[PDB]
């Protein structure tokens, strides 16, 4: 770092990340989620419209930020929507904060107020648990759940991602009482629509499918990212290409050892090789006669799905498999997805946690949008798996919670009572978030859901019914949040703002 | 970078173009003059001909570039016309560039300048409409090629260049053939000749002579047998190499090479042939064997150099000695070595009184530059000649031509409805350029000489008078002959819009700066 | 180090970014259009007319100007025709944006507004859109004459076309599976004729290498074994790795006869699997063409890689990378093979072929400048024609549709809005840039151009539209211009979804700093 | 607008010129714009007169 004085860390680098902060969630939280372009070190277009994702990719460089982007990755683990309200609340409680310093109030004396209000709000979440319902048997009832999730995380095709990814969390596991993080994973592969990606079980490679077929039952593979250029280490690994004499006696001479390889893999158990290594045109040639299937050119993410899943572990040496370097697997077969050819294994009762759900679209930059719309809702299923209780809408959890806190302004005084009261307009940033998103007055949002006064119904989404005004029952629409979505949030939230208040000047030569 | 549009894109281009159009305007006609010019390797190189100025320089900006290919293929069809095309161009661009500052756009002047160029070659193809036999046109034919001869300086004692050339485009041409055949037309040039002197060979010279003069300086009609065998070290795309050690292996060595060198000969000789061609040539050694199976040869004759002799000479080929045959030899009338007029210049020559499917153009100079400037001259006065043997079509040059059409263009470019009609006239003007910049040259002030020339022009209608074009203090170019061919103005005036048009259509540049090559 | 920047300065970095970019390709296409050069480093400078392949070798730094290079290839893969106009209006709907996001009022509603405008307008374009096919012949090639016509004089000629449009008809059949846009190439000549073109059915390669033989070399067969070879033949052969020496005693003269043995077998080689009439990327050697020569067997090098895979296509064949043959879908062969002139320069023709889809034009322009653009002309010609195959439906070309367009949007946009009339008004104004600029640049008065013809549209009618071949009014389906009504719709998807990305980007991080 | 008048004259003589209701190119034969021709001698031999004045003079 570099030395400050004056306690500057306080008054300045806080508001100064507060903002940095602001805008990347002000607008791509709720029910429409927007577009931000992120250009990375290897540059390309990158569209985000998830808030882990885009601090993760950010090089931060503001020590006040910092605190606040490790919860928002707990926060990424834990719920997938809970991320979204991190940087919202956190930034708007620091901006209020900072006026009350001025009048003279002392930062401790306000930190305290936050933590009493805290806990009263956590108090105040049971009587926003309106309906329960979770069927995880049914497709129809998840989908409604995640729906507001990937909303935030979408400006696209809402309804359509939503049966996709209700698809793949219900059928995996629907007796399962807890879920996992990395239980669907992705496979992004080039072509078609949007809406025309779809759901299939266990591993899929990505890269070139080749040999032959042989099998769809047994589906024993062993996982190496070594070549069989000419690499074997059973024998001597050198090869023999840089004499024109040599060279020619050792194409002819690659289909022999190619036959050595592939049975040598084989007989003590696989079916399909897994080969991150390289598969020459002589190599090639023996497999398809041989009749051992071959995933060519997987790269090291591809390799790593595999032996996540199965307990298949890769050496760049080739030597016949020991028990714990081979896999299995459900099932193989060979159809295409999407409409292009790849291998797709399954996994649903060896030992599940991976699913797959094709992400389509003729570039890249279509996929990404709707990577993070199921990634977040992977980790919103395993919120609804856990619990039941049903909390409603985005933005018509938040009102509810500002009016009950402003009584605990009254109720409790102190000189906490000050800290209570910016601690009720704190959740107020939330729809404040939206009214900016909706470019109309912040004011006129927040004083129809307090004059209709109606608590856990209405907020003003994002609509054409948003421009003009008017209010709407997020509890009846398919638009749906959970408890403990909430509950994590907040407490990792009043976590990180507090402690960020806290600095004072880095003291240095 | 920068994107240069508009009235960027249009000032760029008159900046570039000027630049190569002012050489180019004070090196026209035959009253040009020669510029000397030097190189940054300590050179100098001494140019007039419009298209080998195009190639000393490399002027920034893309325009510069655009002016030397046209000048190109220009030099192939019509021959001379290289200085003419590049100049009237930048004229357009000056002319545009005043209507431009008006408010005139430039897809109007685009138009409208191939408008106005349509007006000028009909009024072109007036002149003449003839086309006679070949043996008729060999006297307006010469004197064409004293003007050709004349615009790449001096002229005098340059006959029998302009003799020499309509046999040259008789032999290797048909009559209505439509084709090129400067393909066929080989250019050579040797140093220590003189200008005076210009031969006309009816086969091929190799500069090559006899591997001695003891062997005869005479060889029979045909029976040329044309081999690729080594008589010297053929140096051989193989690898290591080894050398002899002490007395022994020297001499088992040179007794070798000796014994199959007298073989070789002996079995040329037989199958008939009393001339080899030999790609790796004659060593010193292998002299003896060949004078003592006396056959005369030549030393060495280039890779691809073999191919254009034996299409030359019709004869019929034989690719190596391994491949020896009495049914297979080349060509000749006599194989004999030339001195031309002086014993400076040795070619040896395989001239034919058979078939030729081929003329060698031997123009000789004392000097380096004298038979570069002697091999331009004749080569561009060989190609005007080409497309006046098909169509003896002529128009008399020095720019009275275009100051007939200046007055048919101006008239008919205003009985258009359409916004073209001010391009149309400024194409007039611009026709005019021509005249205006031979004037430069001649020692007269541009304005008073296009004027002088106009008024005879109301008069005829034809051009046939004029202004001065050699200098001789008369007022004609049909007692002057200052002739080109129709074909060839057409396509200076034709080509030279086709350019520009493009260049006036492309508004739209990407480049950091104002110019990039 | 990473640059952020947020708010409204960024918002103005991005649309401004975009603005400069469509300059280019604003005033293009047409023969009063234009055409661009960029040289974008020395020696890498190209004409086009095709909007796709400039901004591909221009250099691009801002998000919104990289967004253009997606939306301008996939057209240009389809369509090869109105590449330029995608781009135009990606960049034309934010340029009418402007006033409002320096102002402050931004909602995001905003975007959301131009994605109901896209849904209106394309509904129009097929409403109005008649099926060619049905409506008119039963022969269907004259139909196609007539698209052949005008999209000959939107590049260049007026004259001359209807000579070169009969032509385009038959290649645009045999070619017509999938448009290719490298086996209609035209090839390049001057001087024996001008201005008249000829249909080759086949193939032709611009270059070949023989002087030992022409009038000795036969050049005619009438059924060819074609060797598609990319090898390179040599003087002398070189021989493999490890001995052979030259001299010590024997070696001296021995090893030079051996050399010559290898490549006569190469060459051996090449004619026993199959050679009459050879073709070979690169170089033949200078004793390999006196060895063809000899043996009465015709020989071409310094032939493209690009002439070889068209070749191969008609043939049924493929290019060899080996020196010999085992099988007739690697061999090539024809029913004819001739050599001729045309402007005095040789050209390998191969005509009768199997399969013959891949055509020819051996076209003389005026000048080779003059070439270039004529070239353009017939190509235009054969993409379109071939797009209306594919899609039958087929609207009024000219930029006529879309004054009608505005218009509609006009309509809705009085009808619609809360705060919507801005911006659907916005869309509407974005349309009619796009014929009123090809008026603008030409010099003719755009504002009494199209103005006078909405006007008539309001009578009744909706193909009133601007010929540009001297740019004004004109029917343009009573002149027959016409281009696929698919063109245009493909167009408004793409390009609102451009520019909604734009404005919906408040940030961009660049996390390289660089 | 000066373009057109011009291939006008060229062809008929006396016809279109600039007309105050149209704003262009209609006849004023149809509607009467006069001058004297005294007043267009007069712009013209007075304009000459002081062009050569200032050319003359150094």
């Amino acid at each position: 770092a570099k030395h400050f004085s004056g306690l500057e860390e306080a008054v300045y680098r806080n508001i100064q990340a507060c903002k940095e902060l602001a805008q990347t969630t002000r607008t791509a939280y709720g029910p429409n989620g927007m577009n931000k372009m992120v250009i990375n070190h290897l540059e390309k277009l990158f569209v985000t419209n998830d808030a882990a994702t885009i601090l993760r990719e950010l090089e931060v460089q503001h020590p006040a930020a910092k605190m606040i982007v490790m919860a928002s990755h707990m926060q990424e683990q834990e719920v997938g929507d809970g991320t979204n309200f991190v940087l919202v609340f956190a930034g708007a409680l620091l901006e209020l904060a900072e006026e009350l310093l001025r009048i003279g109030l002392s930062v401790s004396e306000v930190i305290e107020g936050y933590e009493i209000a805290c806990r009263k709000a956590h108090e105040i979440l049971p009587n926003l648990v309106c309906c329960s319902a979770k069927n995880l048997r049914d497709i129809d009832e998840v989908s409604s759940l995640l729906r507001t999730s990937i909303m935030s995380k979408q400006y696209g095709n809402e309804v359509f991602l939503a049966k996709l990814i209700a698809q793949a969390c219900v059928s995996i596991f629907p007796d399962s009482g807890h879920f996992n993080v990395d239980n669907i994973r992705v496979c992004k592969i080039l072509g078609s629509g949007i809406s025309s990606s779809s759901v299939l079980h266990g591993m899929v490679f990505k890269k070139e499918t080749e040999g032959d077929v042989t099998s769809v039952k047994d589906a024993k593979i062993a996982v190496y990212s070594c070549p069989f250029d000419g690499m074997i280490t059973e024998t001597k690994g050198t090869v023999l290409i840089k004499t024109a004499e040599e060279l020619m006696n050792f194409s002819k001479g690659e289909e022999n050892l190619m036959d050595a390889q592939v049975k040598a893999i084989a007989d003590t158990g696989a079916n399909v090789v897994v080969t991150g290594g390289k598969v020459a045109d002589m190599a090639l040639h023996y497999a398809n006669k041989y009749n051992i299937m071959l995933v060519r050119l997987n790269s090291k993410w591809d390799l790593r799905r595999l032996c996540k899943t199965v307990g298949a572990t890769a050496l760049p040496r080739l030597t016949p498999p020991v028990l714990e370097e081979m896999g299995h697997c459900d099932s193989v077969y060979l159809s295409e997805v999407g409409d292009t050819q790849v291998v797709v294994f399954k996994h649903e009762k060896e030992d599940g946690a991976i699913s797959t759900i094709v992400l389509r679209g003729s570039t890249d930059n279509l996929m990404d949008d709707i990577e993070r719309a199921v990634d977040d809702g992977v980790n919103t299923f395993k919120v609804l798996t856990r619990d039941k209780r049903l909390v409603p809408g985005g933005g018509a959890t938040e009102i509810e919670l500002a009016k009950q806190i402003t009584s605990y302004g009254e109720t409790c005084p102190g000189l906490e009572q000050y800290a209570i009261k910016k601690f009720a307009e704190a959740f107020e940033a939330i729809p404040r978030a939206l009214a900016e998103n909706s470019g109309v007055k912040a004011n006129e949002v927040i004083s129809k859901l307090y004059a209709v006064h109606q608590e856990g119904n209405k907020n003003v989404g994002l609509d054409i019914e948003a421009e003009v005004p008017a209010v709407k029952d997020m509890l009846e629409a398919g638009i749906l949040d959970t408890y403990l979505g909430k509950y994590w949030a907040i407490k990792l939230a009043t976590n990180a703002a507090v402690t960020v208040l806290r600095v004072d000047q880095i003291i240095m030569a | 970078k920068s994107r240069l549009m508009g009235l960027e894109a249009l000032k760029s281009h008159i900046m570039a173009a000027k630049a190569v159009a002012n050489t180019m305007r004070t090196s026209l006609g035959p009253n040009g003059l020669d510029k000397m010019m030097v190189d940054k390797d300590g050179d100098v190189t001494v140019t007039n001909d419009g298209a080998t100025i195009l190639s000393m320089m490399d002027v920034d900006h893309q325009i510069a570039k655009l002016m030397v290919e046209l000048s190109k293929s220009q030099d192939d069809e019509i021959g001379d016309g290289t200085t003419g095309v590049v100049v009237l161009a930048g004229a357009l661009l000056e002319e545009a560039e005043q209507l431009l500052d008006r408010g005139i756009h430039p897809i109007r002047i685009a138009d409208g300048y191939e408008q106005a160029a349509r007006v000028a070659i009909e009024h072109l193809d007036k002149i003449s409409d003839s086309v006679l036999v070949d043996i008729k046109d060999t006297e307006p034919l010469i004197q064409t090629a004293k003007t050709t001869l004349g615009s790449k300086v001096v002229n005098s004692c340059h006959r029998q260049m302009a003799e020499i050339a309509v046999n040259a485009v008789l032999t290797v041409a048909d009559m209505e053939r439509r084709d090129v055949d400067f393909e066929l037309i080989k250019v050579e040039g040797k140093v220590g000749g003189r200008l005076e002197d210009t031969k006309l060979i009816k086969g091929v010279i190799v500069d090559k002579d006899f591997s001695h003069p003891q062997m005869p300086k005479k060889v029979e009609d045909a029976k040329i047998a044309i081999l690729t065998c080594p008589f010297e070290p053929p140096k051989p795309k193989t690898k290591h190499k080894l050398d002899v050690t002490s007395v022994e292996d020297y001499k088992a060595l040179q007794k070798y090479e000796k014994e199959k060198f007298e073989e070789m000969i002996q079995q040329i000789k037989e199958t008939g042939a009393n001339l080899a061609i030999c790609q790796w040539g004659f060593d010193d050694e292998a002299n003896h064997l060949l004078l003592q199976n006396n056959l005369p040869a030549v030393r060495w004759v280039g890779g691809p150099e073999i191919e254009l002799i034996a299409i030359a000479t019709g004869g019929r080929i034989v690719p190596r000695f391994s491949e020896l045959t009495a049914e297979k030899l080349g060509f000749a009338g006599l194989v004999q070595e030339i001195s031309f007029g002086t014993t400076k210049d040795k070619m040896l020559v395989i001239e034919q009184c058979k078939n030729s499917r081929a003329v060698t153009i031997f123009i000789r100079g004392g000097n380096k530059m004298i038979i570069e400037e002697a091999k331009r001259s004749l080569h561009d006065a060989l190609c005007v000649i080409r497309n006046l043997i098909r169509d003896n079509r002529v128009v008399y040059g020095g720019g009275a031509a275009e100051i007939s059409c200046a007055l048919a263009v101006s008239q008919e470019a205003d009985k258009c409805p359409t916004l073209e009609q001010y391009a149309m006239r400024a194409f007039a003007d611009a026709l005019e350029v021509i005249p205006m910049a031979l004037s430069e040259n001649s020692g007269m002030n541009p304005i008073q000489t296009m004027t002088e020339v106009r008024a005879r022009q109301v008069k005829e209608m034809n051009p046939a008078l004029g202004i001065d074009c050699l200098h001789k203090g008369t007022n004609d170019m049909k007692q002057q002959h200052v002739i080109e061919t129709l074909i060839g103005k057409k396509q200076q005036i034709s080509l030279a819009t086709q350019m520009v048009r493009m260049i006036l259509k492309i508004d739209d540049i990407r480049k950091p700066g104002e110019s990039e090559e | 180090g990473t640059d952020s920047s947020q708010g409204i300065p960024q918002l103005v970095s991005n649309i401004s970014a975009c603005q400069v970019i469509a300059e280019a390709v604003r005033t293009t296409l047409g023969p009063r259009g234009m055409d661009k050069l960029i040289v974008d480093g020395r020696g890498k400078a190209t004409i086009s007319n095709d909007g796709a392949t400039i901004l591909k070798l221009l250099d691009v730094v801002h998000p919104a100007a990289k967004t253009l290079v997606d939306i301008a290839k996939s057209q240009d893969a389809e369509v090869g025709d109105g590449t330029t106009s995608v781009t135009l209006l990606a960049a034309e709907f934010l340029k009418q944006v402007k006033p409002y996001v320096e102002e402050g009022l931004h909602p995001q509603i905003i975007i959301r507004a131009f994605r109901t405008a896209t849904q209106l307008a394309v509904n129009k374009i097929k409403e109005i859109a008649v099926t060619v096919k049905k409506a008119d012949k039963v022969e269907q090639r004259k139909l196609l004459e007539k698209c052949a016509m005008t999209a000959l004089s939107s590049k260049l000629i007026s004259q001359q076309k209807a000579f070169f449009a009969k032509m385009v008809v038959d290649a645009v059949m045999m070619l017509d599976d999938l448009l290719q846009l490298k086996m209609i190439g035209i090839k390049k000549v001057q001087g024996g004729a001008l201005e008249d073109s000829q249909l080759v059915a086949g193939v032709a390669f611009k270059k070949t290498f023989s002087y030992a033989g022409f009038e000795m070399q036969p050049k005619k067969y009438h059924n060819p074994k074609i060797a598609l070879l990319n090898v390179e033949l040599e003087l002398k052969a070189e021989k493999d790795n490890a001995e052979i020496r030259v001299h010590t005693v024997e070696d001296y003269q021995a090893i030079v006869d051996a050399e010559w043995n290898i490549l006569y077998d190469k060459l051996e080689k090449i004619h026993h699997s199959g050679a009459k009439v050879v073709l070979s990327k690169l170089p033949i050697g200078d004793v390999a063409t006196q060895y063809f020569a000899d043996r009465d067997m015709f020989c071409a090098g310094r032939v493209p890689e690009e002439d070889l895979k068209r070749t191969m296509m008609a043939c049924g064949g493929s290019i060899q990378t080996s020196v010999n043959a085992l099988s007739a879908d690697v061999l090539g062969r024809c029913q004819v093979f001739e050599e001729t002139q045309i402007g005095g320069e040789r050209y390998n023709f191969f005509t009768g072929c199997p399969k013959a889809k891949t055509c020819t034009f051996i076209l003389r322009g005026g000048a080779e400048q003059f070439m270039e653009e004529t070239e353009r002309s017939l190509h235009d010609a054969i993409m379109i024609v071939r797009r209306a195959i594919k899609n039958d439906s087929v609207v009024a070309g000219g930029g006529a549709i879309e004054m009608e367009l505005s218009k509609y949007l006009r309509d809705y946009s009085r009808t619609i809005p809360g705060k919507q009339q801005l911006l659907i008004g916005a869309y509407a104004k974005a349309l009619e840039i796009i014929p009123r600029q090809l008026c603008d640049n030409a010099g003719f008065d755009a504002t009494n151009i199209l103005n006078k013809l909405r006007a008539r549209h309001a009578q009744g009618g909706t193909w009133y539209g601007v010929d540009i071949n001297n740019e004004d009014i004109a029917d343009n389906f009573e002149a027959f211009v016409w281009e696929p009504a698919m063109v245009r719709i493909n167009a408004l998807t793409a390009a609102s979804e451009a520019a909604c990305l734009i404005v919906s980007v408040d940030e961009t991080i660049k996390n390289p700093r660089s | 607008t000066v373009t057109e008048l011009r291939n006008r004259h060229a062809q008929g003589e006396k016809t279109a010129g600039i007309n105050v209701r149209k704003g262009g190119i209609s006849n004023i034969l149809e509607e009467l714009v006069v001058q004297p021709l005294l007043v267009s001698v007069s712009a013209l031999t007075l304009a000459t007169e002081t062009v050569r004045s200032i050319l003359k003079i150094d």
